RNA sequence: AGCGGAGAGGUA
DNA sequence: GGGTATTCGCCGTGTACCTCTCCTAGCCC
């Protein structure tokens, strides 16, 4: 099975899992360790931010693919904002200076 | 169901400039398209004869007539009748604006402004007019823009407006 | 290629009066071999009712369509149920599946030859060197003969070697 | 606080009020910036 | 998975779906009859089948088999096939626990298995309106509507493909032209949503089971299969 | 539920910072964090699909359910903002 | 029902009514050049719909991105 | 890829230079000698294009824009 | 905290798109830098590039007609898929990645099958057998990611082991 | 109000890549399908399948 | 999709052409198949 | 109509 | 006031994938 773009979860902006409902393959931690062992800054940045996590980033990358121009703008993952909102619910102030 | 459509066609939204004859022709054309989509052999025109202000719904088929037709539910026929109805309503509104432009009077027009783009403006006189510079009461009359409905063209500054004043 | 039976809708149902299933009848029809003299298509029908076995010789054949005597049975009938079955023969080569080509579909293996073996032996003949001979034992299903098989094999070789020059 | 005893490191950073300068490899994955190793060293050189 | 004869006797009445035995005076008032399952799905989406092996007019004893079950011979257990094996490296195609297959193991249909899938279409009741099983679906071409009947569902024994509409289901999603179209028709002109059952795996449809609730008017196909079931139980 | 005009605009967040500071939170700062006070432990009322006012799932505290819509339905336009 | 600019193109207008987006391209004189309707359930995905609207705005007279 | 590791010592600088040359070639420009990245690596390995010439072409494209 | 928390399941390891998995077989005819890829799998993975090339070639005015032409599966979409995949590397990954060389880049070719063919000199570094082994693939789509996969992730560049010489 | 269950029977053939094990624990995966003319044959002409 | 492409490498010493050698080989094989 | 928490079995 | 000597807790213990079922249901009419 394979997929290009399917449905996304609402708790965190990430694709689903499994052969059903067009789930994506989980890019594990050891694969991220191997890509960090390769170096590969631009490959690892476009893997866990642009393709998976960012809402506007995947739309901008998709329209830049179908338009022909090359202008990649990265952003913060939404799961980091979920973690910030979950830490702030524990009466602990976490600010992005 | 004869008066239930009579309470619908009698609205003054599209029957103020041109009366309910062309709306009846649009309804007859939509039901003829539905009967042609229901029948497997669609090569002749069907006549849906509806009388004036009574609403007797009867479907015929002329090939001069050959046989009778019969309606059905037709959800795809309902979608086809909807697009033929809105296309014929657009055609009738284009006919209404062009005959109100071309049969009332060809002379100076008086209206208020509605929109203003970069180097252009729109003058409302339910017809829309263009403001050429190459509320206002300029004297200019021309016919163009045959696709998307013909619209009248006035000007903000014209020598005919100075000659008439 | 295809089998058309009036009482059998799809290839997974059960018909009254038959001991085996429909898939056993389809495999037994795939097992038999049919030799046709002329033509690229044919249609054979069979009619067998009452108790008793159904062989390949019980079908109705044409003058050009020749059937092997068929000691292998097709199905087994028990009750007094009529079996009206229509077949279709087509020409081809190799193996064609049912996907890439109340109507049934059957696979076809267009290969009359089962196994080919050969061995090279030496022939004591007064010549300039040691000339060797070879023997080829062809085992078929009775459809094709061993002479026209190697004749069309040499024809295929001469048509394939015609690209050079 | 990435692999073991998240509560202890979290309450220590909450009491002391530490400031993470993001000079690492895993925290750039968490934040979402480039990795400061390999092809991403020029971006970190041009940033500072 | 196999049936066994409790009392031996004459098997003079035999069919592919049922086996009728006739007991003797020593074992016996009525005779015994064994019904065989033909094609039903298992728990692992596989096909189970019971094909008979006895003939017409042969005596048996207590304990003899009458129909071989799924993956079962005449009394031995059968899991696979028998085929020629050669232990030799062949051009790297059997490199590291890889298997090489010929054309003769494929063209004779030795490993062809039958899988039976369960696809359901559930018609819930919503607040805007109940979903129907009508066949008139907008924005659907006739090429996907030829296999549908007047009931809205597919026929029995129809070759479908991936993406084919098997059960046609619509749901209501809730300008003067729309009012004119709603008055010209019988309140079924527009405001509908297409949500039908599609095939995810191409094959034939072997059985269509329709479940209905009380207080709902039955469909003509449901009435037809009800007549078929009562004719079948009256016949047997 | 469904919105397509707001979905097209991008580059709204820059996400450019240097460090991350974590500290404690004063009760006045927690009061300045939130937008409303909850008082009832009712999330969703029975026999209707509508959120409960002043509950865990409320529109007066967190936000509306449907996009550019209220609970009653007095404002059903995209031009009304900040009202 | 008012055509609202999507704030991604200098010459673009959009209108959504029942999960159907009406996108039109206006001329600098004010006349609408082209107009098409794009559904949501036919695509089944978000960036494919974004790519469709972007390609329809780029091929049918996209002068600038302001 | 051995000649590309021969004309420059560092590998990541070669990756960044080939990325800049592929970004310049993908917008549409005449190459020095079919994919844009493969043509950029072939122009790098042939000692035809330099980083200063890449910066000059990028400055010319920024001035022309 | 924990393994199933919001820190280990959504921040370090994330689910990614443009990816799929399949079983692996052995391919002796392949080279070291290239590997096999199924036709439908590569059509599902390289779908945006296929859509962009179909928009550039002029075979479809909108992406809806291009999507219907992809699902119709004619020969032109195979020509587009063969022209796109020619110089585009993909990242093949083993499901355990304890090795440094668990992720390698290959130039895929289109095969008529349902599995991912692999060179026999690759599975030694992957420590992968050929009995029920599955490998997840990933495609880089940016130019920097493609050049990084060509330079420092190719199988021809990773000859020596990271542990010893 | 109504439930419709449709039984779909698919008959799948053998494909290159399918897992097939023996009787003593020697599992394997089919590499490719080879014609009969390329398979090794004995002295009598019987072609080996596997 | 299932088609075979044949590539033959010929290294002649130089007394005859390689295409001429392939042509005479095909002619010899054609005569040996046409005699039978 | 999409967003999920347990329990069981199986493969590498 | 101050050193051993137990002792109560705190915290952790591989990755990836594929099928299936079952989810708060209880009561006085
Ligand atoms: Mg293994």
């Amino acid at each position: 099975h394979a997929r290009s773009t399917g449905p996304y979860s609402l708790v965190t902006q990430q694709p689903l899992g499994g052969k059903a409902q067009f789930g994506g393959q989980r890019f594990g931690e050891m694969e991220v360790w191997a890509l960090e062992a390769y170096g590969a800054a631009y490959t690892l940045q476009e893997m866990l931010t642009v393709k998976s996590d960012d809402v506007q980033g995947r739309n901008q990358m998709y329209k830049n693919i179908v338009d022909g121009e090359h202008e990649m703008v990265a952003g913060m993952p939404e799961s980091f904002n979920v973690l910030v909102k979950e830490i702030r619910s524990l009466a602990i102030h976490m600010e992005l200076e | 169901m004869s008066k239930e459509l009579l309470l619908v066609v009698d609205a003054v939204a599209n029957e103020k400039g041109v009366p309910r004859e062309v709306i009846f022709d649009a309804i007859e054309a939509a039901l003829a398209s539905a009967a042609k989509k229901r029948y497997p052999d669609q090569d002749v025109l069907a006549r849906v004869t509806i009388d004036h202000k009574d609403g007797t719904y009867e479907t015929y088929r002329r090939w001069i007539e050959e046989q009778i037709e019969n309606p059905d539910f037709g959800r795809i026929a309902a979608q086809a009748a909807k697009q033929v109805i809105v296309q014929r309503v657009r055609e009738a509104e284009r006919q209404q604006v062009v005959d109100a432009w071309k049969d009332r009077v060809g002379e100076l027009i008086t209206g208020v402004v509605k929109r203003a783009e970069r180097g252009n403006i729109f003058v409302d006189l339910n017809a829309e007019a263009f403001i050429p510079k190459d509320r206002v009461r300029g004297y200019l009359a021309e016919v163009r823009s045959e696709p998307r409905g013909p619209q009248l063209f006035i000007s903000r500054a014209a020598p005919e407006f100075m000659i008439e004043l | 290629t295809e089998v058309e039976i009036d009482g059998v809708l799809h290839e997974y149902t059960t018909v009254e009066g038959l001991q085996e299933d429909v898939l056993d009848v389809l495999l037994n029809l795939k097992d038999v071999a049919i030799r046709m003299h002329s033509g690229d298509s044919a249609t054979l029908s069979l009619s067998k009712q009452g108790p008793g076995t159904v062989t390949a010789a019980d079908i109705r054949t044409d003058h050009n369509v020749e059937i092997i005597n068929g000691d292998h049975v097709i199905c087994h009938l028990t009750k007094d149920t009529a079996l009206n079955m229509r077949l279709k023969i087509e020409r081809g080569f190799g193996y064609q599946p049912a996907a890439a080509r109340g109507r049934l579909m059957l696979d076809a293996s267009f290969s009359p030859v089962r196994r080919v073996a050969y061995a090279v032996e030496a022939a004591r003949v007064e010549q300039r060197t040691d000339l060797d001979k070879l023997v080829i034992d062809i085992e078929t299903n009775g459809t094709i003969d061993a002479e026209e098989a190697v004749r069309t094999a040499a024809d295929i070789l001469s048509d394939q070697l015609s690209v050079f020059g | 606080a990435s692999f073991q005893e998240t509560t202890r490191v979290l309450t220590e950073a909450a009491v002391r009020g530490t400031r993470d300068n993001l000079r690492g490899l895993k925290e750039n994955v968490i934040v979402g910036r480039l990795i400061p190793a390999g092809t991403g060293l020029a971006y970190h050189a041009g940033r500072r | 998975v196999t049936v066994n004869a409790l009392r031996g006797g004459v098997i003079e009445q035999i069919d592919a779906a049922r086996i009728v035995v006739k007991v003797n005076e020593a074992e016996i008032a009525g005779v015994d009859i064994y019904n065989l399952i033909k094609y039903t799905r298992s728990n692992q989406n596989t096909c189970i089948n019971q094909r008979p092996l006895v003939n017409v007019g042969d005596v048996i004893a207590r304990g003899d088999v009458l129909a071989d079950g799924p993956s079962t011979d005449i009394g031995e257990l059968a899991l696979g096939q028998n085929m020629l094996i050669a232990f030799m490296p062949w051009n790297g195609y059997n490199f590291e626990d890889s298997i090489l297959l010929s054309e003769r193991v494929v063209e004779e249909d030795r490993y062809t298995t039958i899988h039976i899938e369960e696809l359901t279409c559930v018609a819930r009741d919503t607040k805007l309106g109940p979903e129907e099983i009508s066949a008139d679906i907008p924005n659907v071409s006739e090429q996907a509507l030829n296999r549908l009947d007047e009931s809205g569902v597919v026929y029995i024994g129809a070759e479908v493909r991936a993406g084919d509409i098997m059960v046609g289901k619509v749901t209501p999603k809730g300008t003067p032209e729309e009012k004119l179209l709603r008055a010209i028709f019988g309140e079924k002109a527009s405001d509908v949503k297409d949500s039908s059952l599609r095939v995810p795996m191409d094959g034939t449809v072997i059985d269509v089971q329709v479940f209905t609730r009380d207080g709902i008017e039955k469909d003509k196909r449901a009435r037809q299969i009800e007549e078929n079931e009562i004719k079948r139980v009256k016949k047997d | 539920m469904k919105d397509l005009l707001n979905l097209f605009n991008q580059q709204r967040q820059t996400l450019d910072f240097d460090a991350i500071k974590i500290a404690l939170a004063s009760p006045d700062l927690i009061r300045s964090w939130s937008y409303g006070e909850v008082k009832k432990p009712e999330t969703i009322n029975y026999r209707t699909f509508k959120p409960e006012r002043d509950g865990l799932f409320c529109a007066a505290i967190f936000g509306p359910i449907k996009d550019y819509e209220c609970l009653c339905g007095k404002y059903k336009r995209m031009k009304h903002r900040g009202v | 029902n008012e055509f609202t600019q999507i704030s991604g193109y200098v010459n673009a207008f959009g209108s959504q009514r029942g999960s159907v987006l009406t996108v039109k391209v206006e001329n600098d004189e004010g006349w609408t050049l082209v107009e098409e309707d794009f559904d949501r359930a036919d695509y089944g995905s978000d960036p494919e719909f974004v790519a469709e609207v972007s390609s329809y705005l780029k091929r049918n007279g996209g002068i600038k991105d302001l | 890829v051995e000649d590309c590791l021969e004309v420059v010592n560092n590998r990541f600088e070669l990756v960044m230079m080939a990325s800049k040359r592929a970004r310049q070639l993908a917008n549409g420009v005449q190459p020095l000698i079919d994919k844009p990245t493969v043509m950029a690596l072939r122009e790098i390995a042939a000692r035809r294009i330099d980083n200063a010439l890449i910066d000059e072409v990028e400055k010319a494209e920024r001035e022309r824009a | 905290k924990g393994k199933q928390g919001r820190f280990r399941q959504n921040l370090l390891g994330k689910r990614v798109d443009y990816s799929g998995r399949s079983v692996i077989t052995v391919g002796p005819y392949l080279k070291l830098h290239q590997c096999g890829l199924p036709k439908k799998m590569a059509l599902e993975l390289f779908k945006p590039f296929v859509f962009a090339k179909l928009q550039r070639r002029g075979l479809a005015t909108t992406i809806k007609a291009a999507k219907k032409l992809v699902e119709r599966e004619e020969a032109e979409v195979w020509d587009i898929l063969e022209e796109v995949i020619r110089e585009h590397p993909v990242l093949l990954n083993r499901a355990p990645t304890l090795h440094r060389l668990g992720i390698q880049a290959f130039e895929p070719v289109l095969i008529e099958g349902k599995a991912i063919q692999l060179h026999p000199l690759v599975c030694t570094a992957f420590n992968a057998d050929f009995d029920g082994d599955q490998m997840a693939v990933h495609v880089p789509l940016s130019l920097e990611a493609q050049l990084e996969a060509r330079a420092l992730m190719m199988s021809t560049n990773n000859i020596l082991s990271p542990a010893n010489g | 109000l109504k439930m419709v269950k449709v039984f779909l029977a698919v008959k799948r053939r053998i494909q290159p890549g399918d897992k097939m094990a023996g009787r003593h624990g020697n599992k394997g995966v089919v590499s490719n399908v080879v014609p009969v003319e390329d398979m090794p044959y004995m002295a009598t002409g019987e072609s080996v399948d596997i």
